[PDB]
């Protein structure tokens, strides 16, 4: 090879069969949450047990 | 110093020492001038870049 070369240079790929090293090191997470809720209560009551005689016809 | 090192031949491992005090990392600044040839020459100017005390009878290489 008579190709030129730098010498304080980091001696980074440069061509097509440069090799160079990687390092996976991946990691990736993602977390999604959902809530929903609705309650309704009701509950009435009425009575007499005891009626004056004047209201005994309603 | 590591690089050139390696370029030139030696392999110097990572995990070392290498406290020197005979070599100091510089800029060189030059004028291309108009109509430069390709075998012509320049002057330059060569500036230290870190904490280097003086460049009295350095070379750059
Ligand atoms: C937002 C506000 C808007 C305004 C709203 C207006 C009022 C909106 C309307 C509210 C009133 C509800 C109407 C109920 C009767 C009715 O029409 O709808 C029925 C179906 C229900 C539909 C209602 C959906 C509304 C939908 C909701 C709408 C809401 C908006 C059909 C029906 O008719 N079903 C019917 C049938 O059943 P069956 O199907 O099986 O056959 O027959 C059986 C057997 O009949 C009984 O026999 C008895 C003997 O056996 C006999 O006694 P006896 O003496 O003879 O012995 C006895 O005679 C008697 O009461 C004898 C005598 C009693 C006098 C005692 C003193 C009481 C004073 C009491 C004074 C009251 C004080 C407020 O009378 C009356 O003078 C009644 C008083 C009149 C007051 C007038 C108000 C002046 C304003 C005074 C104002 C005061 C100012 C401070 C016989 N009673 C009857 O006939 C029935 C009827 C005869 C009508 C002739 C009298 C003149 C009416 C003249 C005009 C009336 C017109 C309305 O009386 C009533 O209650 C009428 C009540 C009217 C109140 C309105 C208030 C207006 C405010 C005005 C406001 C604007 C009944 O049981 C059954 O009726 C029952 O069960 C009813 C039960 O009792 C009573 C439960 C009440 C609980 C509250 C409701 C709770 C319900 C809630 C859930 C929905």
């Amino acid at each position: 090879n008579y190709g030129y070369q730098p010498l304080f240079e980091d001696r980074r790929p440069r061509n097509i069969g440069d090799t160079l090293t990687i390092v996976l090191q991946e990691n990736v997470s993602a977390s999604k949450s959902s809530s929903a809720n609705a309650s309704r209560d009701g509950k009435t009551s009425f009575g007499f047990d005891t009626v004056p005689r004047y209201l005994q016809g309603l | 110093l590591n690089n050139m090192l390696s370029q030139l031949g030696i392999t110097v491992p990572t995990g070392t020492n290498m406290q020197l005090k005979n070599v100091a990392a510089v800029m060189v600044t030059a004028s291309y001038p108009p109509f430069a040839r390709q075998g012509q020459t320049i002057d330059v100017v060569v500036s230290s870049m870190g904490n280097a005390k003086s460049l009295r009878g350095g070379t750059l290489l």
